[PDB]
C-alpha cells in the first residue's frame, strides 16, 4: 500500500491505490482501501488486509451504536476507538490506519495511527509501504487551506510517485471527498496519472 | 568446556624491600574430580621465575617452550635473561598465537641482577603485559586474590614479613574457590638467595 | 554435597559435609545439611539448597500435624512418601533435591528411605547422595560390614565424608555426625576437615597421595 | 513481550537551589525515520510536577491518560484538592513506579524511561527516575538514553554532589541544560533541534517553555576537513 | 573402552583394563586387551573414542620400537611419557584430534624405580602413585586414598586392585566384563591370567 | 577506555586514562595507552589491549625501517595508511581503535582508525567506552585557535569526564604534546586525582602466623 | 525478546560483634557502564532493631525490602505489638523469597541485628530463600573480593599462633565496634580499587540495644 | 528400570523384572521389585521414567483394589488390562504424560487360562504368548520365536526364561543386577526366591 | 548516508551529507563522503565506511597507474574498475558507490553501482539510506541540461529533505562541481538548508 489523507479549506480528502499483494503476486488490482465507518468519517487501511478489515468492522459497529445513543460522534472519538483496538491488541495486529472525518464545528480532521497504536493529529498524513518515497515530495508541496482542485492534484501527484517507485502499490487511484456538501467518490486510471 | 576453568589453579606475586615473592597452589583436577596434588605451576629459567595458571597442557607446553627459548638465548647472548627481557619474550610468544591462543595466565617474577630492582609482571592469554609495583594475581580465584592483596599488602615489606602476607593472601583466596587449593608453594627471592616453602593448608 | 547414611547392627549412622556452592564459588563452609525433624527422625539435604531447606522444614510441620491428629509419631515410610508425593507434583518444574529420610519406629525398626526430585523413592540399607556420592561409596562399601561397632561405624561414616571432601571439589568444610538408635538420634559433633584431615593422615597413615 | 515502534529519545534534568529543571525534544522516531515532529514528551501534573517520558510513544500516551485520570480521581470528595491534599510529585512517582514494576512482572512492560521532576509542599526539590524494569533511583542530575551518556557528565560539572545545589542558581542551571540539549543534537542520530523545557521553582512555580531551538552551533570548522586521510 | 586403572607400588606398576567392547545395545567382545607394549619395560593402556585408541597406541608403539632399534637402547619411562604427551599436545590443536586417554606404567632400570604416568587426550601429564581415566576415578581415587601405602608389595597391590574392581562391579552402571591385569617390574611385563 | 586527541595552534595533543579491565575487574590501575610509533608520531589506543599494543609496534617497526630507507622523518599519513590496510585485511578481528597524531615535515595531523579499517579526520576526536562523556566536554568547550596550554586543559578535562562518569575508565590522565619544531613531550601521569587514602589498619602479620610443611634452598646458579 | 532482569551493581557487608552488629553497603547505583546515582541507599532500618539490604537487581531489592517492612507492620497488628526477633524475621524472609522460586528475586539479601540474648546477629540469603546465621558475610558484585578477607580478619582463618609449629590456631574473639568499622572501611576501599561497580560512598548502619546509628564515608568516584 | 519380560505357558504366566535402580554413574539399589499386585490373580510389572513408574503402578493398584472391595469380586485380566490401557491412552494427551511401559500377567479363573498383556506408554495393548519392553525385546523375541512352545509347563517356562536372562547378561551393555521372577497361576501369585 | 550525483549543461555535480553513525551515535558529524579518485573523476560513498574507503583507495591506485601508461582514463573506465571490485567481492562488501566524472568529449557522466556490483549509467543518481525519501521529489524536479545554479539548488533541496527525514543523515551538505573550468568545493550549513 500507498495511502494518504489531506485536510483543506472545505474539509478533507482521503486517497489510496488499489493494489493487494500476496508476495509478488497481485491478488486484487482494483481494491477499495477507503472504508466507511460513519456517514462522514472514513479511514485508509494499510498493513494486514484481514486485521484492518476486522478492526474497521468493529469500529463501524461501535460508532453505529454510539449514534443510536448519543448522536453523531466526532472524528476524534472515531480515532480513539481505532486507537483502543490497535493499542490493546498491538502484539497480534499489523495495522496502519489513517482516520479522516468532517465535522461542521471542527471542519476537516486527520488522525494517523501507526503500528504501535499511538494517535497523532496532523494537517495531512501519509502511510503504507509506498509512503516512504514521497515524504520529501509531500513536505515540500503541502500547504494549509488548499482548494478542492489543489488537494486533488496534490494527492494525485503524490500517490502517482508512490505507485511509480513502490512495487507493492499500483492500479487505480481512489479518492473520497468529505465536505459539508456530502460524500464524493473519485477514481483515476493509469493512462492519466502515469504520465504526470 | 571453558578451557581456563577445567583444571583450576592460582598464582600470585608480590614485591618487598630488595626482594620478591611468587606463590602458587598445587591442585590439578578435571572439573569436579581432583586428580593431582603435586602439580606445581611455578618454573624458573636462571634467576627469572615464571608462574602459569590455566589449561594444564598449555602450562606444561609453555614451560617447555620458554626453557627451549631461554636456553638458546643464553648460548647466543652468553648471559642469563633478565626479567624485563623475559617479559617481552613471553608477550611476543603469546601474541604469535593470536587466533589460536594458549589458554593461560602467566606471571613473571624476579630481581634484575644488574640494577638490583625487584620486578613482577602479568599477562592475559593473548600477550598483553600488566606491569605492577605491588602485586600480580592469576587463576580461577583471581577475584579472591585481588581482594586479599589489595587489603593485606603494604610497600617495603622485609622478606620474612612479605612471606606471611603473600601466604595469607593465597591461602584465604584458595579456600573460597572450589578449583584451587590442595596444597601451596611460596618462593621468597632475594638478590642472591632463594627460599622455597611448602604451606600447610586445608585439603578440601 | 556428599551425604550418606547406612544401616547396621547398632542402628543407623548418618554423616554429611557442610559445603555450599554457587558454581566454583565456595558460598559457605558451615552449612547444616541434617535437619532434626523430631527426636526419632532425621533428614539429609543434597541438591538445591532453598529447595532442601524449605521443603524439609515444611516436612517437619506436616509430621507435627500427623502426631497431633493421630496421637502417634509418623512412620519413616509415611514420612518419606509425603515428601516423594510432594516433589512428584512439582516434577518437571526444576526442583533439585537428593534426600534421605532416616529414623526409628517400633513397627519398622531402623529405616532409611532415599527420595529425590525425580520422584524416585527407595528403601535400603546403604545410600550415598550428592556430587561426591561416588567418593563416599568407594570408601564406605569397601569397609562396610553389618557387624560394625557403634565406634567403628561412626568413624567409617566420618572417614567416608572426609574421602569425598578431599577428592570432590564441590564437597568439604566439616563433617556432621549422627547416630540413630531405638532411643532416638544422638549428635556426635562437628568435625572440621582443616584439622580432621591431618589428624586422620597421621594416625591412620592414609592419604599418601598428599605431601606430608 | 513488546517491541517499541514510535519512540522518543533523551529526557534530561537537574536540581538547583530553589527547584528543578527538566527538558526533552519534540521528536517521535519510527526507527531511522524521523516520522513525527510535534510530539510533546513533557507532561505537567498540577502546578508542581512535570513528568518527562522517553521510549515508546503509544505507551507514553497511555501514561498521559493515567496521570490525567489520577488528577480527576484525587479531586473526588476532596475539598482540599487545590491545597493541602493536592497531588505531590512523590505521590505521582510512587504510583508510576508501582505500575512500571507490576507490568514488568507480568512480562508486558510499558517500554519507557520516566523522570518525575517537581517541588514538594515543604519546598524540597523532587527528582527521581523509573523505567520499564521498575528500577528507580535519584540524583542531583538525571537523564535517559543518550542523555545519560552525554548530558550527565556536563550537568555533574555544575552539581557534582548535594552541597553544590544551594550554590547553583536557576540561570546557571538552565544554561547547562540548554547546552546539553545542543550536544545531544550534535551527537544523537534520533534527536531533533526543537525541544521543550520546564522549570518548577518553589517561589515562582511552574514555568513551561515550548518551541525552543538549539542555537549557537559550531559548524564552520567543517569546511577545512577534506577527505579521510591523504586528500588535499 | 571405559575402565583403565594404574597402581604404582614399591617395586612395580600394575595396570588393569576392562575387557568389554560395546557398540549400541550389543557387547561385541568380552576379551579385549586395551594395551600395547611400547618397550620391554614400558606398557601403555588406553581408552577413548573407537578407532582412535588403537590407531594412536600402535602409532606410539611403532615410534618407540623405531627409536629402540636405531639407538640399541631403551628409553626411560619418563622419556616415553614426555614423547606421548607432546604427541597428544600436538593432536588437540589438529583438524581431527586423537580422543584417547592413556596410562603409562614403566620400570626405570637406571633408577630401579617403578613409574606411573597419567596423560589425558589434551596432553595433561602427571606422575602418580595411583591413577585412573574416565568415570572409574570417581570411585577408585578415594578408595586408594584410604587403603594405599607407598611401601606395598606387588601381591598387596593386586589385593588393593581387587578391592577397586569389586567396588566398580558393585556401583558402575555398565557391565565391563572384568579386567586384564598386567605387571611391570625389573624383569619386564607379564600378564595375570586368573583375575 | 577513554582516549582523546585535540589540535591546537602549532601542533596536536593526545590524552588517555590508565584503567584496564577484564569484565567488571580492574586488571591494571596504571597502564600506558599512549604509544610511540615514531619520535614525533604517537598513538592513543582503545579496544582489545594486546591488539592496540601489537599493531602499534608492528607499524612503528616498519615506519622506522621506512624512515631509514628513505632518509626522511616519517609522516602521520604513512602510519595511518599502514595501520588501516592492516586492520582492514583482518576484517575487524584485530580489535584496535586508535587515535593517530603527530608532527612531520608536512605539518601537524590528527586522525582516528576503527577496527574494521575506516579512518576519520578532525580537530577534536574521542574513542573508547568513555568517548561519549569525553565528546560531550569537547563539543562544549572546544574552539578554533586553541593555545598549547588551553588544548592540554581541554584534553585532560575530556579524559576526566570519562574517568568520573564511565565505569570502563579511571585512575590517572596521561598526555602527549606534539608541537611543530620541538621535541614531543610525553607527560606520564600528568594528573593523578585518584590517590588511595590511608588504610585504617596495618595488616602486617606476626612472624610465624603461617603454617609451613617444608623448607629448601633453590639453586639459581650454574 | 524482553529481559525482565537487570544488574544494578554495588556490594554489601555484614559483621556481628558481642553486643552489636553492622550492615554496610556502598551507595553507588549502575547499569552497564553508566552511573545512575552516586548516593542511592540500599541498607534500610526495618524496625524492631533489624537492618536489611537486598543487593543485585534494585527493582527486586526494593520490592523485597518493601514487602518485609510491610510484614513487620502486620506482625505488630496481628500479634499485639510483639517485637519481631531476628531469627523470626529470617524465616519470614525465606518464605517471601521462596514464594517466587520459579520467577526469582535477583538479589543476595543480608539482615543484621541482635538475637534474643542481646548478642550480635547476621543472617544471609540466596536469591530463592536458603539462609544461614553467620558472624560474617559479604554480598553483591564484590562479594568474591571482600569475603575471603573477612574469613581471615574476622574469623582468623589460616592464622596460627606464632612458634607453635602450626598446631595451635589463633583463638576466636569478638571485635570491638572500633575494630569492626576499620575492617569495613578497608574492605570497601579495597573493593573500590579493583571493582568498577563499587565506589562513590559508603554507608554503615550500626545496631546496638540503644538503637540504630548511621555513619557515612567517601569512596573513590572513578 | 529397564528390563521386564513376560512368558505365557500352558497353565501360568511368568514375569521377570530387573533389580537394578541406577541414577548417573551410581547403582543406588540392586534388589528393587518392579511390580505390583493389582488383584490376587493379576500382577503388573513396569518400566520407564523415574517416579512415574511407581506412581502409576500404585495408582492402578488402588483403583483395582477399590473395585474389588465395592463389588466383592475380582476383575478378569482382560478387564484390568483394558482399564490400564485406557488410563495410559488418556495420559498420552495430558499436559505431562505417564512415561511408563507395563506387562500385565494374569490367570482368568472363569476361563481357566493364563493371559499376558503388553501395554506401552501410548496405550498400545496386545495379548501375547511372550512379551518384553525396552531393548530386551531385541534379543528375547527372536530367542523365544525359536525355543517357545505353547504347551510348555511352568518349569519349562522358567528354563526358557533362564535362557533369556543369560543372553541379556552376555550381550546387554548395562549391569541390571539379575531379575526377580514371579509366577501367576490358578493358585495366585508367588515369588521364585532363587534365580 | 544521503548521497547523489547530477549531470547538467556544463558538467556534473556530486552531493552528500556529512553524518557517520555507529548505531544511533554520530561518530563524525563533519564527514567528507565525496572522494577524489582522479583529477576530474570523483565518487560518492555509501554503506560500510571501511569497505568504501578500501575500494576507493584501490581505484585511485589503479587510475594513477592507468594515467602513467595510457593517459587520462574515461569516467566509464573508472566505473568499470569500481564495478570489478564490487562485483567480484560482493559476498564480503557492503558498498553503494556513485561514480561521477567530467570528460571533454563525453562531458558530465554519472554511473551508479549498487550492492550487487551492477553498473547503471544515468542522467542523475541518488543513493544511501536517506535516498528513499526523495525518489518522489527528485523524479518530479529533475530536468536535463540544467544550469549550475539550478543543479546546486536541486541537490540542496533534495539532500535537505533526505536529511530532514533520515536519522542516519545530517550535518553539513558538501558538494563538488566538475566542469571544464576545474574543480570547485561547496559547503552548506544547517542554518541555511534546514529552513528551505
Ligand atoms: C500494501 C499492498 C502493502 O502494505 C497495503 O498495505 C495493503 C493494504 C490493503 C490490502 C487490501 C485491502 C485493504 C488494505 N496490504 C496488503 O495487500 C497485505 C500485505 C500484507 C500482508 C501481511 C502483513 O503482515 C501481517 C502486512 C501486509 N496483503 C494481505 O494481507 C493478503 C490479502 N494476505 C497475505 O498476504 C497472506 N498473509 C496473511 C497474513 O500473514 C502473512 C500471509
Ligand atoms: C553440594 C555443595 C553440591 O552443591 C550440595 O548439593 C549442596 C547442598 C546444600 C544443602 C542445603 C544447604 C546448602 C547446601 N548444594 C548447594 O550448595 C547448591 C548447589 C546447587 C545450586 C543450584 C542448583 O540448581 C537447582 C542445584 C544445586 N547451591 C545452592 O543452592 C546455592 C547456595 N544457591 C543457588 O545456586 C541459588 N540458585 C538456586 C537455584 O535457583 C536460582 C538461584
Ligand atoms: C577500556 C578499559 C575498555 O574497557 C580500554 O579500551 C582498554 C584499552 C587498553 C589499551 C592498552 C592497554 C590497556 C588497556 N581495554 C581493555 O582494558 C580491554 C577491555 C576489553 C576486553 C575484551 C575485549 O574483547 C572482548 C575488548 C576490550 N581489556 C583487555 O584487553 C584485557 C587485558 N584482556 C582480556 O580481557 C582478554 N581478551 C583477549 C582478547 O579477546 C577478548 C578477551
Ligand atoms: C549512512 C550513515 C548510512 O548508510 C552512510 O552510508 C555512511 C557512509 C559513509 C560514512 C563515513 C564515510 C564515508 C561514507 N555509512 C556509515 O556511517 C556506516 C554505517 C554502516 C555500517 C555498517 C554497514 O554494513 C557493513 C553499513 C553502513 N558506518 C560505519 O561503517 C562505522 C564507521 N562503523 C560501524 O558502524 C562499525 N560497524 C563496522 C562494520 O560492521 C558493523 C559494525
Ligand atoms: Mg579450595
Ligand atoms: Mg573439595
Ligand atoms: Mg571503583
Ligand atoms: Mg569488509
Ligand atoms: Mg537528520
Amino acid at each position: 500500500t500507498s495511502i494518504m489523507a489531506v485536510t483543506f479549506k472545505d474539509g478533507v480528502i482521503l486517497g489510496a491505490d488499489s493494489r493487494t499483494t500476496t508476495g509478488a503476486y497481485i491478488a486484487n488490482r482494483v481494491t477499495d482501501k477507503l472504508t466507511r465507518v460513519h456517514d462522514k468519517i472514513w479511514c485508509c487501511r494499510s498493513g494486514s488486509a484481514a486485521d484492518t478489515q476486522a478492526i474497521a468492522d468493529i469500529v463501524q459497529y461501535h460508532l453505529e451504536l454510539y449514534t443510536s445513543q448519543y448522536g453523531t460522534p466526532s472524528t476524534e472519538t472515531a480515532a480513539s476507538v481505532f486507537k483502543e483496538l490497535c493499542y490493546e491488541n498491538k502484539d497480534n495486529l499489523t495495522a496502519g490506519i489513517i482516520v479522516a472525518g468532517y465535522d461542521d464545528k471542527n471542519k476537516g480532521e486527520v488522525y494517523t495511527i501507526p503500528l504501535g497504536g499511538s494517535v497523532h493529529k496532523l494537517p495531512y498524513a501519509i502511510a503504507g509501504s509506498g509512503s516512504t518515497f514521497i515524504y520529501g515530495y509531500c513536505d515540500k508541496n503541502f500547504r494549509e487551506n488548499m482548494s478542492k482542485e489543489e488537494t486533488v492534484d496534490f494527492i494525485k501527484h503524490s500517490l502517482s510517485q508512490a505507485i511509480k517507485w513502490d512495487g507493492s502499490s499500483g492500479g487505480v487511484i481512489r479518492m473520497v471527498v468529505l465536505t459539508a456538501a456530502g460524500v464524493e467518490r473519485l477514481i483515476f486510471y493509469p493512462d492519466e496519472y502515469e504520465q504526470l | 568446556s571453558d578451557p581456563s576453568s577445567i583444571n583450576g589453579g592460582i598464582v600470585v606475586a608480590m614485591t618487598g624491600k630488595d626482594c620478591v615473592a611468587i606463590a602458587c597452589d598445587l591442585r590439578l583436577g578435571s572439573q569436579s574430580l581432583g586428580v593431582s596434588n603435586k602439580f606445581e605451576k611455578i618454573f624458573h629459567y636462571g634467576h627469572v621465575f615464571l608462574g602459569i595458571t590455566g589449561l594444564a597442557t598449555d602450562v606444561t607446553t609453555l614451560n617447555e617452550m620458554f626453557r627451549y627459548k631461554t636456553n638458546l638465548y643464553k648460548l647466543k647472548e652468553e648471559r642469563a635473561i633478565e626479567p624485563e627481557t623475559f617479559t617481552q619474550l613471553v608477550s611476543s610468544s603469546l601474541y604469535e598465537r593470536r587466533f589460536g591462543p594458549y589458554f593461560v595466565g602467566p606471571v613473571v617474577a624476579g630481581i634484575n641482577s644488574k640494577s638490583g630492582k625487584p620486578f613482577i609482571a602479568g599477562f592475559d592469554l593473548i600477550g598483553c603485559i600488566d606491569e605492577a609495583k605491588d602485586f600480580i594475581v592469576s587463576g580461577t580465584a583471581s577475584d579472591q586474590l585481588f581482594g586479599m592483596c589489595e587489603s593485606l599488602y603494604e610497600p617495603n615489606l622485609e622478606p620474612e614479613d612479605l612471606f606471611e602476607t603473600i601466604s595469607q593472601a593465597l591461602l584465604n583466596a584458595a579456600d573460597r574457590d572450589a578449583l584451587s587449593g590442595w596444597g601451596a608453594v611460596v618462593y621468597i627471592i632475594k638478590k642472591d638467595e632463594v627460599v622455597k616453602r611448602y604451606l600447610k593448608m586445608r585439603q578440601d | 554435597t556428599t551425604t550418606l547414611a547406612f544401616r547396621f547392627q547398632g542402628g543407623i549412622i548418618v554423616a554429611v559435609d557442610s559445603r555450599a556452592t554457587a558454581g566454583n564459588w565456595v558460598a559457605s563452609q558451615t552449612v547444616k545439611k541434617v535437619i532434626e525433624i523430631n527426636p526419632f527422625l532425621l533428614g539429609t539435604m543434597a541438591g538445591g539448597a532453598a529447595d532442601c531447606q524449605f521443603w524439609e522444614t515444611w516436612l517437619g510441620s506436616q509430621f507435627r500435624l500427623h502426631e497431633l491428629r493421630e496421637k502417634e509419631r509418623i512412620s519413616v515410610a509415611a514420612a518419606s512418601k509425603i515428601l516423594s508425593n510432594l516433589v512428584y507434583q512439582y516434577k518437571g518444574a526444576g526442583l533439585s533435591m537428593g534426600t534421605m529420610i532416616c529414623g526409628y519406629t517400633r513397627k519398622e525398626g531402623p529405616t532409611i528411605y532415599y527420595v529425590d526430585s525425580d520422584g524416585t523413592r527407595l528403601k535400603g540399607d546403604i545410600f550415598c547422595v550428592g556430587s561426591g556420592q561416588t567418593f563416599a561409596y568407594g570408601v564406605l562399601d569397601s569397609n562396610y560390614k553389618w557387624d560394625l561397632s557403634v565406634e567403628d561405624a561412626l568413624y567409617l561414616g566420618k572417614r567416608s565424608i572426609l574421602a569425598a571432601a578431599h577428592r570432590d571439589a564441590y564437597s568439604g568444610g566439616s563433617v556432621n555426625l549422627y547416630h540413630v538408635t531405638e532411643d532416638g538420634w544422638i549428635y556426635h559433633g562437628n568435625h572440621d576437615v582443616g584439622e580432621l584431615f591431618w589428624k586422620v593422615k597421621e594416625e591412620e597413615g592414609s592419604f599418601n597421595n598428599v605431601i606430608g | 513481550t513488546q517491541q517499541p515502534i514510535v519512540t522518543g529519545t533523551s529526557v534530561i534534568s537537574m536540581k538547583y537551589d530553589n527547584g528543578v529543571i527538566i527538558a526533552a525534544d519534540n521528536l517521535g522516531s519510527y526507527g531511522s525515520l524521523l516520522r513525527f515532529n510535534g510530539v510533546e514528551r513533557l507532561i505537567p501534573v498540577g502546578d508542581n510536577t512535570v513528568v518527562g517520558i522517553s521510549g515508546d510513544i503509544s505507551d507514553m500516551q497511555h501514561i498521559e491518560r493515567l496521570l490525567k485520570d489520577l488528577v480527576t480521581e484525587n479531586a473526588y470528595d476532596n475539598p482540599l484538592a487545590d491545597a493541602e491534599e493536592a497531588l505531590e510529585p512523590s505521590y505521582i512517582f510512587e504510583y508510576l513506579a508501582t505500575v512500571m514494576y507490576q507490568r514488568r512482572s507480568k512480562m508486558n512492560p510499558l517500554w519507557n524511561a520516566i523522570i518525575v521532576a517537581g517541588v514538594q509542599s515543604n519546598g524540597d526539590q523532587f527528582l527521581r527516575y523509573v523505567n520499564l524494569l521498575g528500577v528507580t533511583y535519584s540524583s542531583p542530575t538525571l537523564a535517559t538514553g543518550f542523555g545519560a551518556h552525554m548530558a550527565n557528565p556536563l550537568l555533574r560539572k555544575v552539581v557534582d554532589r548535594e552541597s553544590d545545589i544551594p550554590k547553583t542558581t536557576v540561570q546557571v542551571a538552565e544554561e547547562a541544560i540548554v547546552n546539553a540539549m545542543r550536544v545531544l543534537y550534535y551527537r544523537d542520530a534520533r534527536s531533533s533541534r526543537n525541544f521543550s523545557l520546564a522549570i518548577i521553582d518553589k517561589n515562582t512555580g511552574l514555568t513551561f517553555k515550548k518551541n525552543l531551538q538549539v542555537e549557537n552551533m559550531k559548524w564552520d570548522f567543517a569546511k577545512d576537513i577534506k577527505g579521510y586521510g591523504t586528500q588535499k | 573402552m571405559d575402565i583403565i586403572l594404574g597402581i604404582r607400588v614399591q617395586d612395580s606398576v600394575i595396570l588393569a583394563s576392562s575387557k568389554a567392547v560395546t557398540r549400541g545395545i550389543s557387547v561385541l567382545k568380552d576379551s579385549d586387551d586395551k594395551t600395547r607394549q611400547l618397550s620391554p619395560h614400558t606398557l601403555m593402556s588406553f581408552a577413548g573414542e573407537a578407532g582412535d585408541t588403537v590407531q594412536f597406541a600402535e602409532y606410539i608403539q611403532a615410534n618407540i620400537q623405531l627409536y629402540s632399534i636405531r639407538e640399541d637402547y631403551e628409553l626411560s619411562p619418563q622419556a616415553v611419557s614426555s614423547f606421548v604427551r607432546q604427541e597428544l599436545a600436538k593432536s588437540i590443536r589438529s583438524r581431527r584430534p586423537y580422543q584417547v586417554n592413556v596410562l603409562i606404567g614403566g620400570y626405570d632400570k637406571k633408577k630401579n624405580k617403578p613409574e606411573l604416568y597419567q596423560i589425558d587426550y589434551l596432553g595433561t601429564k602427571v606422575e602418580l602413585p595411583y591413577g585412573a581415566h574416565g568415570y572409574s576415578g570417581f570411585y577408585t581415587f578415594s578408595l586408594l586414598d584410604h587403603h594405599y601405602r607407598p611401601d606395598m608389595t606387588t601381591e598387596e597391590g593386586l589385593d588393593l586392585l581387587k578391592l577397586c574392581v569389586q567396588e566398580l562391579e558393585k556401583r558402575m552402571p555398565m557391565d565391563f566384563k572384568g579386567v586384564i591385569v598386567k605387571i611391570v617390574d625389573k624383569d619386564g611385563i607379564r600378564q595375570v591370567d586368573d583375575f | 577506555t577513554t582516549i582523546v586527541g585535540v589540535k591546537f595552534n602549532n601542533g596536536v595533543v593526545i590524552a588517555a586514562d590508565t584503567r584496564s579491565t577484564q569484565g567488571p575487574i580492574v586488571a591494571d590501575k596504571n597502564c600506558a595507552k599512549l604509544h610511540r610509533i615514531s619520535p614525533k608520531i604517537w598513538c592513543a589506543g582503545a579496544g582489545t589491549a594486546a591488539d592496540t599494543e601489537a599493531v602499534t609496534q608492528l607499524i612503528g617497526s616498519n615506519i622506522e625501517l621506512h624512515s631509514l630507507y628513505t632518509s626522511r622523518e616519517p609522516r602521520v599519513v604513512s602510519a595511518l595508511q599502514m595501520l588501516k590496510q592492516h586492520l582492514f585485511k583482518y576484517q575487524g578481528h584485530i580489535g584496535a581503535y586508535l587515535i593517530v597524531a603527530g608532527v612531520d615535515p608536512t605539518g601537524s595531523h590528527l586522525f582516528s582508525i576503527h577496527a574494521h579499517g575506516s579512518t576519520d579526520v578532525g580537530y577534536y576526536l574521542s574513542l573508547g567506552s568513555g568517548s561519549l562523556a569525553a565528546m560531550a566536554v569537547l563539543e562544549s568547550h572546544w574552539k578554533q585557535d586553541l593555545t598549547k596550554e588551553e588544548a592540554i586543559k581541554l584534553a585532560s578535562d575530556a579524559i576526566q569526564a570519562g574517568i568520573w562518569n564511565d565505569l570502563g575508565s579511571g585512575s590517572n590522565v596521561d598526555v602527549c604534546v606534539m608541537e611543530i619544531g620541538k621535541d614531543a613531550e610525553y607527560l606520564r601521569n600528568y594528573l593523578t586525582p585518584n590517590v588511595r587514602e590511608e588504610k585504617q589498619k596495618s595488616y602486617k602479620f606476626p612472624r610465624g602466623t603461617t603454617a609451613v610443611l617444608k623448607e629448601s634452598i633453590v639453586n639459581i646458579c650454574d | 525478546q524482553f529481559n525482565p532482569y537487570g544488574d544494578n551493581g554495588g556490594t554489601i557487608l555484614g559483621i556481628a560483634g558481642e553486643d552489636f552488629a553492622v550492615l554496610a553497603g556502598d551507595t553507588r547505583n549502575i547499569t552497564d557502564y553508566s552511573i545512575n546515582s552516586r548516593y542511592e541507599p540500599k541498607v534500610f532500618d526495618c524496625g524492631d532493631n533489624i537492618v536489611m539490604s537486598a543487593n543485585g537487581f534494585a527493582a527486586d531489592g526494593d520490592a523485597l525490602v518493601k514487602r518485609f517492612k510491610n510484614s513487620v507492620k502486620w506482625y505488630h497488628f496481628d500479634h499485639n505489638d510483639k517485637k519481631l526477633s531476628i531469627n523470626s524475621a529470617a524465616r519470614n524472609i525465606q518464605h517471601l523469597l521462596y514464594g517466587k522460586r520459579f520467577f526469582p528475586y535477583y538479589v543476595h539479601t543480608i539482615i543484621a541485628g541482635l538475637d534474643e540474648d542481646g548478642k550480635g546477629a547476621v543472617y544471609s540469603f540466596d536469591p530463592v530463600g536458603s539462609y544461614e546465621r553467620e558472624q560474617c558475610r559479604a554480598g553483591g558484585a564484590a562479594a568474591s573480593l571482600i569475603m575471603p578477607f573477612l574469613d581471615n580478619q574476622v574469623n582468623f582463618k589460616n592464622q596460627y599462633e606464632p612458634g607453635t609449629n602450626g598446631k595451635v590456631k589463633k583463638p576466636l574473639k569478638y571485635l570491638s565496634v572500633e575494630e569492626v568499622i576499620k575492617l569495613v572501611r578497608d574492605s570497601f576501599t579495597s573493593a573500590t580499587e579493583r571493582h568498577i561497580q563499587v565506589g562513590d560512598g559508603l554507608e554503615i548502619l550500626i545496631v546496638t540495644k540503644d538503637g540504630v546509628r548511621k555513619e557515612f564515608y567517601e569512596l573513590k568516584r572513578d
